[PDB]
């Protein structure tokens, strides 16, 4: 809910992160949006 | 790349002689690091 520098795995971008609705399948990493930028991402410590 | 990437999916059916007719998605169920040449291969039928 602040903006951040997020980094996962080496995703460097600059956003607010939020907690998603997404149901993500069990295999699924990133989510890209329709605009194929990465607009979700799972967690990797943590199941989110 | 020398991954042996399986995607399966189950659903159950109620079909007695045909590949059922319709759409569904297979998951990867393993994406096995094996990195070898392949050119056929055979199942494993219980007797
Ligand atoms: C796999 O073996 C066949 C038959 O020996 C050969 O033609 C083929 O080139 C081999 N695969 C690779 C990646 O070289």
């Amino acid at each position: 809910n602040k903006c951040v520098n997020f980094n996962f795995n080496g995703l460097t971008g600059t956003g607010v992160l939020t907690e998603s609705n997404k149901k993500f399948l069990p295999f699924q990493q990133f989510g890209r949006d329709i605009d194929d930028t990465t607009d979700a991402v799972r967690d990797p410590q943590t199941l989110e | 790349d020398g991954y042996f990437k399986i995607y399966s999916k189950h659903t159950p059916i109620n079909l007695v002689r045909d590949l059922p007719q319709g759409f569904s998605a297979l998951e990867p169920l393993v994406d096995l690091p094996i990195g070898i040449n392949i050119t056929r291969f055979q199942t494993l039928l219980a007797l």
